[PDB]
């Protein structure tokens, strides 16, 4: 009953947002809040947040990641690389895991978005990422598995007991955001100089958007914060 | 002589950089990874990178 003179927020403003970067405003707020606010937000953003990636490859002919595909200029190990960095944003809800078998032939260069004809539960947000240059007769058949995870998986954790033969696990990074930027200004409300605002600029992959990080982030502190009740 | 046949098998190791590993640079610089840190706990710059 004695948080009557705590002036508090009572929204927060989305100054301009796309589906990749957001700014985001947090005021009028009591001195020393806004680091309190932006430090948890930043840590919980870069962190905890759900994200889409690659959990196992498989290349047709080839039995383990230090061999050669034929025709390709790059090598297994470098196209498990290139795989490790496409991104996938859900298209269709309750979709945790899809197997996708691909078929490229007649190519000069397989790009991520080559992918997208056979992906059906997910959307590649940088199709213009190349896995490999192949030669214009060469066929690659390639089998690829989606997962759901946090964070960063290695891919000593990803190998499958079940898994077919020539089944290849890869490390996985299944974090969505790219950077958390935060700033702290004063702000004057009435009489008062003293007051802070806060500054928020979010990049993130294309998975989620600025404001559902921001929400998603809030949302862990709420159900951090509700056991000390 | 005395061998019949040889047996040879390969085998690759992709070793990842942990804690333990000597790292060093080109001005003799040498020293022992002691902890792998968290992006959030690392320090940050005022771009936030």
């Amino acid at each position: 009953m004695a948080l009557l003179n705590f002036q508090k927020p009572d929204k927060v403003i989305m100054i301009d947002s796309t589906d990749f970067e957001g700014k985001f405003e947090f005021r009028p707020l009591e001195p020393g809040y806004g680091l309190t606010v932006g430090n948890a937000l930043r840590r919980v953003l870069l962190s905890s947040l759900e994200g889409f990636a690659i959990t196992s490859v498989r290349i047709d002919g080839v039995e383990h990641e230090f061999s050669v595909v034929p025709g390709v200029v790059e090598d297994v190990t470098e196209i498990i690389l290139n795989l490790k960095q496409v991104r996938f944003k859900r298209q269709i809800d309750d979709v945790e895991s899809e197997t996708v078998s691909i078929s490229v032939s007649g190519k000069e260069q397989l790009t991520a978005g080559d992918f997208q004809k056979f992906i059906s539960g997910y959307q590649v947000l940088n199709p213009d990422l190349v896995i490999c240059n192949m030669g214009p007769k060469v066929s690659i058949n390639m089998e690829i598995v989606i997962e759901k995870g946090r964070g960063y998986v290695p891919a000593e954790e990803n190998k499958k007991s079940n898994a077919p033969l020539g089944s290849i696990a890869v490390d996985s990074v299944y974090t969505p955001v790219k950077n958390v930027k935060y700033s702290i200004e004063n702000y004057r409300v009435e009489q008062k100089t003293d007051y802070e605002k806060l500054v928020f600029e979010i990049i993130t992959d294309g998975s989620i958007h600025p404001k559902d990080a921001l929400t998603e982030a809030a949302k862990v502190l709420i159900h951090h914060f509700m056991l000390f009740s | 002589a005395g061998i019949m046949k040889l047996a040879k098998v390969y085998i690759a190791k992709k070793r990842k950089l942990k804690v333990g590993d000597k790292m060093a640079g080109r001005h003799g610089n040498k020293g022992i990874v002691a902890r792998i840190v968290r992006q959030e706990d690392m320090p940050f710059l005022e771009d936030g990178t």
